[PDB]
């Protein structure tokens, strides 16, 4: 079941956010980070291993998809690429986004980030490094996740997703 | 000055290029000038990494006043000596400074430090005329004794030693560089070390496979000969990866690789290394000799 | 009031989005790999843009707007104390930045009359 | 209210992007003498809007509590605001002067301190 | 220990304890077998300044590049924000940035949160040596891009001092010009990004107009024959805002521009649309409604009341540069 940004209406001031990935316990970490504290417009989040996502008839928009990736295993690679095929190319307009966790700790990195680089700059999709780990880190990675949420939702006038994308984008 | 295209070079390097491919080293005998009860003292023993700046004013001809130098520094910091000898025959070109030992013997070696560069210019293309690049260290002994040279060595030649790290990446290349290896006489299976992320101690798996197998397998995934490419390494981790899913539908891919022996050498994340055969000992350094450049850089 | 027309134009605007959800959802939705991902994204980018600038080329009462302004006055009242309080800690920061400038250049100046005294010196003695 | 004005902008928003989606349905210089054509005339749109907008404000405001506290706390604060500007502008006109004569002499020094080793060099 | 210990007819470096030793052995000095009490001691930090010597340069490189490395890996706090603090102290001292940092900074950016130490990072972006804008954008300024349109509002307003701190270093070190005008080009599409993406809040406006001004006096203060033009966003923003401080610093900024201008095609002809722009606009205004109250609650001249409450930028402007109504 390829995902489609534009199948259905969203909520009231809602908004959704999805996180795929391969540690479960670092994703929920991360989604209490991000309802640590709630802005106006009210948030969902949904966690998933792997896409296709599974059927389900009440599924809301998903107006943002995360893609946390682990440099300490190639097997969570071949998760984001078997996951990549499931998701129509519309999404990949600045309503996907990478992050990688643990890329500060060199010796504890397994892939070399040239690889999740050039996989991001192929797509050309935002790409972000953080460390969920670090409490402090995690929390700054929050209110970064719920703002560029925010903007990408459409609650602030004046811009959309493909604006932060030309925002965001790398030189090379 | 130097300082400025320094300044371009690193800013030039990124982490864009491909990963160059690498010739895969042949049999190559003893030189000459290596004398063969040094190597065999050197070789068959466990050796702690270390990074180095290039040397300040280094000489390789006042090694006694060094000796003495480091034993009145051991004997302020507290029936033992220390012996310098200057080794020939392993440095990759002649650009790369000649290698020298340090031993402490107690009037039985006790500690033994070893500098030495194999195949590293590039650090010698950015360097003026007074350093000597030897950025390589390796350490067997009390780590007390370490320290203590450490110590002396930040003091005189204004430089320090960093424990180098070895990635997963880096290791399971090196492993298939060994294993493209051609040795006559299999002596030790290899084997590989895995360590599961979780903050209690857990599981810690070791794969072996028979050197025949081994070999076997390695030439089915062997496409360019006599080079190794990223792909072949990526198959041969596939593979390894699909056998062990097929054996017990574990995926090992998820787990961080922590040490890789094979028949020839041995290695370990944290700086440990292992040297059993000669015929290949020089081109293993000049591989780990660009790992302390990298870590310059 | 005002209040009625703006929920009218809100409900009027849900029935035209729900018409573009309808009309675009008539459309088989994609498929890619990684060789051909690139210009694919690309031609979808610059549809977009062409799309969304097409689009824009295209395109009360007193009480609320005396409410918006009061609410304006309060935020612009509530929230200047913190960019005057910047304005002082720069105010001192450029005062002690100052001083060590003139101690700095003091210091060198001297260091120049020595300098050249000891120069004419060496010149002399030679 | 002001959340009923808020999901009106925001369902505005959401319509005009869906009628850019249908729409585009149907190399690299272009696309970025795109997004330029796009933010300028966006960034006039906004201009007009707004202008016109708070420009009704204002007279409605001329057409007419916590308003006296509301303008004498203006009117001290950014006399407080021009105050630390005339402070900062001299500050920064004596760094202006100060730097530039410092560098001249740091030049000058350079080339003294080199003059005098080559010489000194050159006895020896 | 952070900074090593110093080990010693040239003078010794042990007997330097006072300044007139120094002035009187200067030419006889001796170089340290480790400089770091170097940064801890100013007495050979004047020597450093000018000895312009190869050698040193690498060391004292390579020494503060792995210091930098070993403190950020045993980080993860006290210490290592003393030990940057004293490095950007010595770093305010030679009048030109470090390498070692530089590189330290490039590597560490793009793992950097913005948070770890926010103060001590920002303050090295300062002192950055100048080099053309396109080798840098796409490694550095990247992912200060990144950070900014994602970031707090004070970050925004701490990373636009921060580029305008590089701007005023680069001006002084440089008393090309293309380089410099790609990077006002640059922070000016921040900016106005910016000032969209907050709700335009003033706070934001403050800091650009502040930058704004201390760009404006490049002819007069680097006798460089180049002026570069606001976007109109800011301008129609700032022109036409509630505030009376942003009138008075937009008279000030216009005034300026209008001297550099005076002092030495497409920026005239701007120039005069939106001198017409605030003429129309001035001689009322909302933000004076304020004033307009008080002359209720206190005379057909009231604009010498509000010259009285302190509208100095305004006499200027009005007296100085629009010249339709030279008499007050």
């Amino acid at each position: 079941s390829v995902l489609r940004p534009l199948d259905k209406l969203p909520g009231l001031n809602t908004a959704t956010i999805l996180l795929v990935g391969t540690e479960d316990a670092l994703l929920q970490q991360l989604a209490d980070s991000m309802l640590k504290e709630d802005c106006a417009s009210e948030l969902k989040v949904h966690l998933a291993k792997s896409l296709p996502l599974p059927s389900s008839v009440n599924r809301p928009r998903i107006d943002l998809i995360v893609f946390v990736v682990n440099l300490h295993s190639k097997y969570s690679l071949q998760n984001t690429e078997e996951s990549l095929r499931h998701v129509d190319a519309s999404f990949f307009l600045g309503k996907v986004c990478f992050l990688a966790t643990g890329a500060g700790r060199e010796s504890h990195c397994s892939i070399h980030r040239h690889t999740v680089v050039k996989l991001a700059h192929t797509y050309q999709s935002p790409l972000l490094y953080c460390d969920l780990e670090v409490e402090g880190f995690r929390a700054t990675m929050a209110q970064r996740l719920v703002r560029v949420l925010q903007i990408c939702a459409g609650h602030v006038p004046g811009v959309s997703a493909l604006n932060l994308l030309s925002l965001l984008r790398s030189s090379e | 000055p130097l300082q400025k295209r320094l300044e371009s070079v690193r800013k030039q390097s990124s982490f864009i290029l491909t990963p160059p491919r690498r010739k895969i080293p042949q049999c190559s005998q003893l030189q000459e000038d290596v004398d063969p009860q040094k190597v065999a003292f050197l070789l068959h023993k466990q050796w702690t990494l270390y990074s180095l700046t290039p040397l300040y004013k280094f000489s390789y001809s006042n090694l006694k006043e060094y000796s003495r130098l480091l034993n009145a520094f051991i004997v302020a910091e507290k029936n033992i000596k220390v012996i310098f000898s200057t080794l020939l025959g392993m440095k990759g070109t002649q650009r790369d400074p000649e290698a020298f030992l340090v031993q402490i013997v107690s009037k039985k070696v006790l500690w033994t430090g070893w500098f030495c560069c194999v195949f590293g210019d590039s650090l010698l293309e950015t360097v003026s005329e007074d350093f000597t690049c030897l950025p390589l260290f390796l350490a067997n002994g009390a780590e007390s004794n370490t320290a203590i040279i450490g110590t002396w060595f930040q003091k005189t030649f204004d430089c320090y030693f960093s424990p180098l790290a070895i990635n997963a990446f880096n290791l399971s290349w090196m492993a298939a560089m060994w294993t493209a290896c051609k040795m006559d006489h299999y002596v030790a299976t290899t084997e590989f070390l895995w360590s599961v992320p979780c903050s209690p101690q857990s599981l810690d798996i070791s794969f072996a496979i028979h050197p025949e197998d081994a070999k076997a397998l390695w030439d089915s995934v062997h496409k360019t000969p006599g080079e190794v490419t990223q792909e072949e390494v990526d198959l041969f981790m596939d593979c390894l990866y699909s056998h062990f899913h097929r054996h017990f539908k574990i995926h090992l891919s998820a787990t961080r690789l922590v040490r890789v022996s094979t028949s020839v050498a041995s290695a370990h994340t944290d700086g440990k290394i292992k040297i059993l055969c000669h015929k290949y000992l020089i081109g293993v350094l000049a591989y780990l000799t660009e790992l302390a450049i990298f870590q310059i850089e | 009031n005002t209040e009625e027309e703006l929920i009218r134009e809100c409900e009027e605007m849900w029935k035209d989005m729900e018409e573009c959800q309808n009309k675009l959802s008539l459309i088989g939705t994609e498929t890619l790999t990684d060789s051909n991902a690139q210009l694919s994204l690309l031609i979808m980018q610059v549809k977009c843009l062409t799309a969304e600038l097409s689009q824009w080329q295209k395109k009360l009462t007193e009480d609320v707007l005396i409410t918006l302004g009061k609410e304006e006055f309060q935020k612009l009242r509530q929230d200047l104390e913190m960019v005057l309080s910047t304005k002082e800690s720069k105010n001192e920061k450029l005062k002690e930045d100052l001083e060590r400038e003139q101690r700095w250049l003091d210091e060198q100046q001297q260091i120049m009359e020595s300098l050249n005294v000891l120069h004419s010196e060496l010149k002399n003695k030679v | 209210m002001t959340l009923l004005l808020r999901l009106r902008a925001q369902t505005k928003q959401q319509l005009l992007e869906y009628k850019s989606m249908v729409d585009a349905s149907e190399i690299e210089a272009k696309i970025e003498d795109l997004e330029n054509e796009i933010e300028e005339v966006k960034v006039a749109f906004e201009i007009k809007k707004l202008a016109l907008d708070r420009m009704r404000l204002s007279t409605a405001l001329k057409k007419n509590s916590v308003l006296m506290d509301n303008m004498k706390h203006l009117l001290e604060l950014n006399k407080l605001i021009m105050k630390s500007q005339q402070e900062s502008w001299d500050l920064e006109e004596k760094l202006l002067d100060i730097r530039k004569k410092r560098l001249q002499l740091k030049q000058a020094s350079e080339s003294k301190l080199l003059e005098i080793q080559t010489e000194k060099n050159k006895q020896k | 220990s952070v900074i090593p210990v110093l080990n010693s007819g040239s003078f010794p470096l042990e007997q330097l304890q006072s300044f007139p030793q120094l002035l009187q052995n200067i030419h006889c000095l001796e170089l340290p077998s480790q400089m770091g009490s170097v940064l801890n001691n100013s007495l050979l930090l004047h020597y450093i300044n000018c000895v312009r010597d190869e050698p040193v340069l690498l060391r004292f490189y390579y020494w503060l590049s792995q210091t930098l490395q070993e403190e950020c890996i045993w980080y993860k706090g006290k210490e290592f924000t003393n030990f940057l603090d004293t490095i950007i102290r010595a770093e305010c001292f030679l009048q030109e940035g470090f390498y070692s940092c530089e590189a330290f900074l490039y590597k560490s950016l793009p793992l950097w949160d913005g948070l770890c130490c926010r103060s001590q990072f920002l303050q090295l972006v300062s002192w950055i040596p100048f080099s053309s804008f396109s080798e840098v954008k796409p490694l550095l300024f990247d992912h200060l891009a990144q950070l900014f349109f994602t970031s707090t509002i004070y970050f925004k307003c701490s990373v636009l001092q921060s580029l305008k701190e590089l701007l005023q270093n680069w001006l002084l070190w440089l008393s090309s010009m293309n380089s410099v005008s790609k990077l006002i080009h640059y922070v000016g599409w921040l900016s106005t990004t910016a000032m969209r993406l907050e709700s335009n809040n003033t706070f934001l406006l403050h800091f650009i107009l502040d930058f704004y001004e201390k760009v404006c006096d490049i002819y007069i203060n680097y006798n460089l024959p180049l002026v570069v033009l606001f976007p109109p966003g800011i301008f129609y923003s700032a022109l036409l805002s509630l505030d009376t401080s942003i009138l008075n610093q937009l008279c000030f900024i216009m005034h300026r521009y209008r001297k550099n201008l005076t002092a030495a095609s497409k920026t005239y002809q701007e120039f005069n649309h939106y001198l017409t722009s605030m003429v129309g606009c001035l001689w009322h205004h909302p933000s004076f409604l304020s004033y307009a109250v008080s002359f209720l609650l206190q005379w057909s001249w009231y604009l010498d009341y509000l010259f009285s409450q302190g509208l100095q930028g305004l006499k200027l402007f009005i007296r100085s540069s629009v010249h339709h109504s030279s008499i007050p």
